């Protein structure tokens, strides 16, 4: 898994790449890793895929009801509390790595939080088995007062050093940009540099190949009348 | 303890328990009777942990009874076995699991039908022609798949169970001191008092 | 890490580097090690940063409730506070903390609660892996009631050496001076101090 | 892995599967597990599959060279020993072997030994060796008489590789048969066992358990 | 020792033109010893399939819990439950057990019965959601499935080429791992019909 | 201290009426006027914003509330039971139905679960 | 069998047009002691060929004593010495390969990861790694330790194939090198600021520079950064 | 505690033909999650019509080329320049490997060429030795994604003849180098999809009467 | 291996030693003869790890005979058992012990008396009136204390030994599948064929 | 244990603690662990007392030897010969050595060779447990090229700063001054260097 967090001049961007492993299998070659916790506050997990889901839901339900009994949308910072207090009272047993960034009131945030409960903020962050990959591009080509074209590409450059370099990443890019007083936009595979060449032979089979015993209509209806 | 195997055939269920206890270096009894009636119709024979095994059996025995009289009503064998099922599934997750596997013998009068169910300490369920738990399996099953048919009488199916317990004595390096065979049909349950 | 606070005649400093390691690798070169508990009651962090995060957001909390209640909590207080989660916690936590404070009554004081959860009142302190190697520099270098420009530049000085020679620390050194006047931070690059 | 050898009126049968699997992998269903030390002696594979291959050509080695220099077929006997001799000094190293050294001589008659890793050297009748060898001993004890015909000898040894077949999940592929006499061994093919396991319960009606 | 690997198993998921398949092996065991060649792991709850590998007790224990969850659904709800909504419920229902999980690789297939959208979907053994447009593998011989779908699939088949597809998939999966195989049924589903097929293949 | 009342307080009369249950309609009788009407492509509901003060900022107080993004609820009687009843009807939503199947809950339910909290307060010590 | 004392970090290289570049920090460190800060670890051989050694740096001095000691042993009757038959860099890779596989095959290893870099008689760029574990290979970007997993990604988007070797500059090529170390030496806990460069030229010959610096460093942008999360 | 062994990833593959064969690698080599190589030749011309690959542990694998290589040198110094058999090799590779029982070579072994009746042959071994003569077999990293497609695809495990249902199995035809080719191929593009080790290039050496061909193939670099 | 027994009686010594051969899961073997003979007049059985049992038997048969050869003179039941001994004491202490327990039965010529030697794997030597090695010494001992008499006929020992292997086949977990029984005297060495 | 030797304008001075430890207690507290391996070649030992006696044995020895038939030896020559046994025997040996010297070609020289047998010729060094708190001392106040009085000082305060700090170091302080002179061995106690 690679995963950035890139600040910008009026907002906030975030990446990851789109293969999820079992081991040296490719479980799934186009995962969602960016998840949304509130409209505008999205995070990227790396780590046990079930703790990231889990605690980003968790959270993200009760930063709603949060919402709701304040009138108040709703902060990073809030949800970032949120998270490491639950993180860090499971000692490190929920294996959650989030890089945390969106939008609020009070402006733009950038954060990282480790499954003990600690956290750190930055302008540019990388996390997971490719995060050395996209830190090496994240400190040769950052710098201050980025634009949102050039965040957006310096982060889908980052997840592109992991793709390539780390082989625990791959696939697609998915990016999502956060930007004050703007909608939150959500860009699923944003860059998609390795489809499948076609193959050499088409294996449809012959119909009544394959040996057979028995058939049988399964009733997957309720109970008829009459 | 040792060994316990199962058949189904035609319109009854035989069960077969080995009748020695060895606790470690002597065989302390060589007649022990390693099964429960848990109504008229179904039987259990049990092997596993020491004492768990009887404890488990005797527990299970006690709440089909309890169901026996609140309802004036005999379970089937298929709502035993669930039952047992559970509670193994139950244990195997507690602080300090059951280590029994069961056979359940049991004659459905609704059916009139014979049943066989083999669970494991785990609440592993399969309904069987024929079973067995532990290395049982490994001597009997290749005799069983040769010889057996679904619509065997009672006699021939006690047949193909001495051939089975030879086998046994033959291969097996523990003496297991012979075996308690029960069957379970229509009329309820009966031992066979000469094997 | 590298972590110290020193008292001198105005109030107190404390200092820190800004390192983050995950073994070898830097995962936060440019971290912020001295933390707010109260408007002049800092703390210097070493140890699990999960931990002392924790410990400090809870201390925070308790001083801002003791605050609401009872007015301005001294220094002493607040290190009675860290050091009750510390001590009580000790099988659980992994911890080094150096508490740094000015009252007006009693001016700039520090106490250093290492890992078993004890408390030492001092004039100055040094913790994390990074201290090790300027024990003798500083019990050389430190003298009582000196100047704010004296004790920067022994801070200065002392987590120098402490970089140059612990891999686990380095980057920026960060400063907060707690003085009558208000509070100030200072921070100190590389091209400057490495030439000292 | 299932093996057997059992001796009888018309020489020695010969019979095995032809799984190899490295965990729950299976590697090939197309191994051979029965070993041509020479025209006269087999030598069954179980364990290390190098260890036997290896150290069982080498046996023929020996044998070749002992009859060259004593001009005289080796006894099964003697070429047995050689091999638990052998084995004996690596005690302790790690090798892992259990074979049947199959032969038939003038002097001996029909002969096979037991052969292990840990040194053991047994001389006998019926021997059975693999993860599934309690299922083909079944088979063997029922139905086993020293008057049995070439032909029911042979396909009894089949039937019971198909029995362990069945059940141990470790054994399957095919069938190899070989019927040592006198004059040597003679192959008697290779048996799939998906199709055997059919053709078997169709003719026999067993195995009624399994919808066909 | 291993849970996920003492019974053993497999269970294959496919999407194609207006339909879905799902198949697994029949085979129960207790490590090398065969026990059951009648065992399914496939279950269904209205419209919505639900396969389910690794251990055995669990799968039989998660199927008695997913029945019984799915028919007080539909009681409060007036209605059968979807696909989409059925994945979200084992997902939570397996992490809700996240430091005592079942041991098990559960995957569902079904049918929207309003937008008519083949749906599949996997999950580890504490929820975590694999939804692939393709294929879903499980079991002991997922690697071996992984590999069959990887070449043999390709997208928009009709029913009875899937078919062909995803039986040619398990057999030969089923038949490089020792602890698969011992039968097979392959369901087909439709929108409003399901055919369910048992295959035969070689018994060791 | 400890809460000592175990009973209820809500019992049946001789005629077989719940007291407290209809001294309850009664309050929500004295109460401003709220209606719903649906629509085909809709619904709607509305009442008054009886303002207590031309002090008061009656925008700060909501009547009309969203329970969930597709689900909105309007009261007469007591404001502040209304209040704690949308807090409560706000977490149900998520805790006994959108943290299990991933989704909203459907209207009916959702006024099934609220209806349950009603009932509870009618019975319960 | 043992475990590395004093040890020395990543060495990083790549191919470019006419020749092959590599460079490596002063460091010698001891566990978590940046305790010698004098260390060359690029070490070269005759004019055609710069070894660079990482870890045990015990076992660094011996190597390069073995390297010493070829070239010695290489002039003896040997009126060629100087000319046709010069030590390749092939020659010394594949000695030391030997060395290093014969070491981990007796369980006592040379505890280090050895980057060879040279140009060959003909005029062919030379690159091969080879570790403790007597495991080799070539690549036109290699490294070692963190920089296998921070410089290379970096070198790679410059020399991504064999066709980009003839496209790549020895200003581009340094350029890129000299930008990678800077990125170690803010993310490795065991890097220095000073380093060794060399550059092995098949025009140019080698040329050797010692006592570099770490320079054009980004740390202003730290004294916006406040707390750890609510910190103001 | 040092460790002498290290895993270098990798996938190989072997398929003989009736009157050719080839052995293919990818030349991927990599250690953990980090890529070392994406071009390093993995299946050698051992001369004399051999073609072979050590898969797994690199160092082991190169050694073991090297010490086969060497002995063909001696075979032809020592036997008038005989050529040395496919079956005569594959023995001799048996000595190179149990030489080693007690502290192994860590790799999977595959040698390609014509038997001498000049039919396709291929070798199988396993670390210590113990080898067979084989029509198909792929070794490494993506072994058990690969042998089950090619058990399907050339064996025609699994296939009957439509109509007949289970009754008549799907006769098997003999392959062309072309129909080869594609298979091992769209074997190592799948494998490539679903394994992170495999990718980068695939090589292909094909052996025939008229000596031994190469072919290359790019692969997904990610 | 299991079980072997050893008594001396008046004018012979009964050896009696199991019959089965176990390899884990199943009894491969059930007539083992676990005997060698050393000379005309001298017994060894022997038990205890698989494969050195055999190669030590063999090895101390194949230097008595030597002996035997050449001095054209058969050793004392004393004299062998001392050479036995010692080869199981330097055993001991090598890189790969013998993992071999024995008894030496034998009847000395010259003092026209039988002699029985128990001699365990680390060179532990004692002459008794019978003896026994791994468990089976637990079993039988008390039943041999009560019943034996220095005077006892061949035919009395047989029978003491009948008792011995009863309580053995009751008491005993394992089957060892019968014994093969042994007597030598001033005649040699000769087998009871049915027992 | 603390030792160190640095170089200065007429030769080097190799400077030590005198305690000896077996865990807590002082086995003997007036060691001396400035050894000669030859007339002006010393060596500062560190480390298992019995390998660095061995150790330092072995090379008096082969310096004996060497200087029987090719004359006096160079310092580099001594740290090579010690090298040679620490390298070769590492899985064996547990010393760290700091060899001085003095030539008159060469002048003074110090070597040190730490626990893999490496060797790093140094201006000075430092070793010993006592070292790790006077790195930041040390490396603020060397100088090169400093008088006999200069560097008695610096090694007198470095040390004392050592045994101050580090419970494994203690009793005097022993040096020895290696020049064109000859050989002056000096004693520093208690008294005299915990007041500096
Ligand atoms: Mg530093
Ligand atoms: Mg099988
Ligand atoms: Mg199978
Ligand atoms: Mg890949």
């Amino acid at each position: 898994t690679t995963i950035v967090g890139v600040k910008f001049n009026n907002g906030v961007v975030i990446a990851a790449d789109t293969r999820s492993t079992q081991g040296p299998i490719v479980a799934d070659k186009n995962c969602a890793k960016l998840h949304r916790i509130s409209p505008k506050i999205w995070c990227a997990g790396a780590g046990t895929a079930a703790d990231t889901e889990a605690v980003t839901q968790l959270i993200g339900s009760n930063i709603e009801l949060h919402s709701l009994y304040t009138s108040r949308e709703p902060r990073v910072v809030s949800a970032l509390q949120m998270l490491k207090q639950h993180l860090f009272k499971y000692q490190g047993h929920i294996g959650a790595y989030l890089i945390v960034a969106g939008v609020d009131p009070t402006g733009s945030h950038l954060f990282s939080i480790h499954a003990h409960g600690s956290t750190d903020v930055g302008y540019y962050l990388s996390l997971g088995s490719g995060s050395l990959a996209a830190m090496a591009v994240l400190e040769s080509h950052w710098k201050q007062d980025l634009t949102k074209e050039e965040a957006i590409k310096l982060a889908s450059d980052a997840i592109q050093a992991g793709i390539w370099n780390d082989l625990g990443s791959g696939s697609n890019v998915d990016v999502c940009v956060m930007e004050i007083g703007k909608d939150a936009e959500y860009l699923r595979n944003y860059l998609t540099p390795n489809v499948r060449e076609e193959k050499q032979k088409s294996y449809k089979f012959p119909r009544g190949t394959t040996a057979v015993l028995k058939e049988s209509i399964v009733n997957i209806c309720d109970i008829q009348e009459e | 303890m040792d060994i316990i195997l199962g058949i189904r055939v035609q319109d009854s269920v035989i069960l077969a328990s080995s009748k020695a206890v060895t606790r470690g270096i002597s065989v302390l009894k060589d007649s022990d009777d390693k099964t429960r009636q848990l109504s008229p119709h179904t039987l259990m024979s049990f092997a596993g942990e020491a004492g768990d095994t009887v404890q488990f059996a005797e527990y299970i025995q006690a709440n089909i009874q309890l169901y026996s009289i609140r309802e004036d009503y005999e379970l089937s064998p298929q709502a035993v076995s669930s039952f047992v099922r559970q509670e193994l599934a139950k244990s195997i997750r507690s602080r300090r699991p059951y280590q029994v596997n069961v056979l359940i013998g049991g004659y459905d009068k609704k059916k009139n039908k014979p049943e066989l169910y083999q669970i494991d300490y785990l609440g592993t369920k399969v309904e069987l022609p024929y079973g067995a738990h532990g290395y049982s399996g490994f001597y009997t099953f290749s005799l069983l798949d040769h010889h057996y048919r679904p619509d065997m009488t009672t006699e021939e199916g006690l047949d193909l169970l001495k051939l089975c317990v030879q086998e046994l004595e033959k291969r097996m390096p523990m003496d297991f001191k012979g075996v308690i065979v029960k069957i379970v049909d229509k009329d309820g349950i009966r031992q066979v008092d000469d094997f | 890490t590298s972590i110290m606070a020193v008292t001198f005649k105005d109030g107190v400093i404390l200092g820190a580097d800004s390192r983050t390691t995950t073994g070898a690798y830097i995962a936060n070169r440019v971290t912020d090690k001295l933390t707010r508990v109260h408007d002049k009651i800092w703390c210097c962090r070493s140890g699990s940063a999960a931990d002392t995060q924790a410990i400090a957001d809870i201390v925070q909390y308790h001083l801002e409730l003791y605050t609401s209640q009872y007015g301005t909590p001294s220094t002493e207080t607040a290190a009675s506070v860290f050091k009750e989660l510390c001590y009580e916690n000790k099988d659980n936590l992994t911890a080094g903390i150096i508490v740094a404070g000015y009252d007006d009554k009693n001016k700039g004081e520090v106490y250093t609660i290492p890992l078993g959860g004890s408390v030492h009142k001092l004039p100055y302190a040094i913790a994390g892996s990074g201290s090790t190697f300027i024990y003798g520099y500083c019990d050389k270098n430190f003298r009582e009631n000196m100047s704010k420009e004296e004790t920067v530049d022994f801070i200065k000085h002392s987590l120098s050496q402490a970089i140059k020679w612990d891999g686990s620390s380095g980057g920026v050194i960060r400063m907060v001076v707690l003085t009558a006047a208000g509070v100030e931070r200072l921070i100190f690059y590389p091209d400057e101090y490495e030439q000292l | 892995t299932t093996m057997l050898a059992f001796r009888f009126q018309g020489g020695i049968i010969v019979a095995v599967d032809s799984r190899a699997t490295a965990g729950n992998w299976v590697a090939s269903q197309t191994v051979k597990k029965v070993i041509e030390i020479n025209p006269f002696l087999l030598g069954t594979m179980a364990g290390g599959a190098a260890d036997c291959q290896f150290w069982e050509t080498w046996l023929g080695s020996q044998c070749r060279l002992h009859e060259l220099r004593e001009k005289e077929r080796i006894s099964v006997a003697a070429a047995s020993k050689i091999l638990s001799n052998l084995v004996y000094q690596y005690k302790g190293a790690g090798l892992s072997m259990g074979t049947m050294i199959c032969g038939y001589t003038r002097k001996e008659g029909p002969t096979i030994y037991y052969v292990d890793s840990d040194g053991t050297r047994l001389k006998g009748d019926i021997f059975c060796v693999g993860s599934g060898q309690t299922f083909a001993y079944g088979v063997l004890d029922s139905n086993y008489k020293w008057d049995l015909s070439v032909e029911d000898a042979l396909y009894l040894g089949k039937r019971s590789i198909l029995a362990a077949a069945h059940r141990d999940a470790y054994s399957g592929g095919s069938v190899n048969l070989y019927h040592v006499t006198e004059d040597g061994w003679i192959y008697h093919g290779n048996h799939d066992v998906g199709e055997l396991f059919w053709k078997v319960k169709e003719e026999e009606g067993s195995f009624n358990n399994v919808i066909g | 020792s291993d849970p996920s690997s003492i019974n053993g198993g497999i269970v294959v998921a496919m999407t194609g033109k207006d339909c879905v398949a799902i198949a697994c092996d029949l085979r129960l065991g207790s490590q090398s010893l065969g026990v059951s060649n009648k065992f399914e792991k496939i279950f269904h709850y209205g419209h919505v399939f639900l396969g389910i590998t690794g251990l055995a007790t669990d799968v039989t224990t998660l199927n008695e819990m997913f029945r019984y969850k799915t028919n007080l659904y539909k009681l409060k709800e007036e209605r059968a439950i979807e696909p989409e909504t059925f994945t979200q419920l084992v997902s939570s229902s397996l992490y809700e057990r996240r430091f005592g999980p079942y041991f098990v690789g559960p995957v569902v297939a079904g049918i929207n019965s309003k937008s008519g959208k083949p749906f599949i979907a996997g999950f580890d053994l504490i929820g975590c959601i694999d939804e692939a447009k393709d294929f879903i593998v499980s079991g002991t011989a997922s690697d071996q499935l992984f590999g069959m779908c990887e070449s043999l699939y390709e997208p928009n088949l009709e029913p009875e080429d899937l078919f062909e597809t995803i039986s040619q998939a398990l057999l030969n999966a089923a038949d490089r791992d020792a602890l698969s195989g011992w039968g097979a049924v392959v369901y087909i589903i439709k929108k409003d019909e399901v055919v369910k097929r048992y295959l035969k293949m070689r018994q060791d | 201290m400890t809460d000592r009342y175990s009973f209820s307080l809500t019992t049946f009369s001789p005629s077989g009426k719940l007291g407290q249950i209809d001294y309850a309609l009664t309050a929500v009788k004295q109460g401003v006027t709220s209606l719903g009407i649906k629509a085909t492509n809709g619904v709607v509901i509305a009442t008054e914003k009886k303002s207590s003060s031309p002090l008061a900022m009656s925008e700060t107080l909501s009547k009309v509330s969203l329970l969930t993004p597709d689900i909105g609820a309007v009261y007469s009687g007591m404001g502040p039971d209304y209040r704690v009843l949308v807090d409560k009807s706000r977490k149900v939503a998520h805790t006994s139905y959108k943290r299990i199947y991933g989704e909203y809950p459907p209207t009916k339910l959702l006024v099934s679960e609220v209806a349950k909290i009603m009932q509870e307060a009618t019975q319960s010590g | 069998t043992q475990q590395p004392i004093v040890t020395g970090t990543s060495v990083i290289s790549m191919k470019y047009d006419n020749g092959v570049i590599i460079a490596a920090d002063n460091l010698g460190s001891y566990g978590s002691l940046l305790r010698f800060n004098g260390v060359e670890r690029l070490i070269p051989v005759g004019d055609n060929t710069v070894v660079g050694i990482s870890g045990d740096i015990s076992d660094m001095q011996h190597i390069e004593r073995l390297l010493k000691d070829l070239v010695t042993e290489n002039a003896y009757d040997n009126p060629l010495a100087d000319a046709e038959e010069a030590l390749e860099p092939s020659y010394i890779f594949e000695y030391l390969a030997t060395v290093m596989y014969q070491r981990r095959s007796k369980m006592n290893p040379l505890w280090n990861a050895i980057i060879v870099a040279g140009v060959q008689s003909n005029g062919d760029q030379f690159l091969r790694y080879v570790n403790l574990l007597g495991v080799t290979y070539s690549s036109p970007t290699l490294a070692t330790g963190f920089g296998a997993h921070m410089a290379n990604p970096l070198l790679r988007k410059v020399v991504d194939r064999e066709s980009d070797i003839p496209k790549t500059t020895v200003q581009v090529a340094e350029e890129a090198i000299v930008n990678a170390m800077r990125v170690l030496y803010y993310r490795d806990a065991r890097s220095s600021r000073n380093f060794s460069l060399a550059i092995i030229d098949k025009n140019t010959g080698l040329t050797f520079k010692k006592n570099l610096q770490v320079e054009n460093m980004k740390w202003d942008f730290a004294k916006d950064i406040k707390g750890y999360g609510t910190q103001k | 505690q040092f460790n002498p062994y290290g895993d270098n990833g990798g996938t190989i593959l072997g398929i003989a033909g009736e009157d050719f064969a080839v052995l293919a690698g990818d030349t991927r080599n990599i250690t953990d999650y980090s890529i070392n190589s994406r071009y390093e030749p993995k299946v050698f011309d051992c001369g004399d019509n051999i073609v072979m690959s050590a898969n797994g542990f690199a160092a082991d694998g190169d050694a073991l080329v090297k010490r086969f290589k060497n002995s063909v040198k001696w075979y032809h110094f020592d036997h008038n320049d005989k050529k040395l058999s496919i079956n005569s090799a594959a023995r001799n590779i048996q000595h190179l490997l149990y030489g080693k029982r007690f502290f192994p070579y860590y790799v999977h072994t595959i040698i390609a060429g014509l038997d001498e009746d000049g039919k396709g042959a291929v070798y199988s071994f396993d670390p210590v030795g113990s080898y067979e003569r084989e029509q198909c077999r792929a070794g490494g990293a993506a072994a058990s994604l690969i042998m089950p497609f090619l058990d399907n695809q050339v064996n025609f495990k699994n296939q009957y003849e439509p109509g007949t249902n289970g009754k008549v199995k799907k006769p098997l035809k003999y392959l062309s180098v072309e129909e080869v080719i594609k298979l091992v191929r769209d074997s190592f593009t799948s494998a490539t999809e679903r394994h992170i080790q495999v990718g980068d290039g695939l090589e292909i050496l094909i052996v025939t009467k008229d000596g031994v061909r190469k072919e290359f193939y790019e692969l997904k670099r990610d």
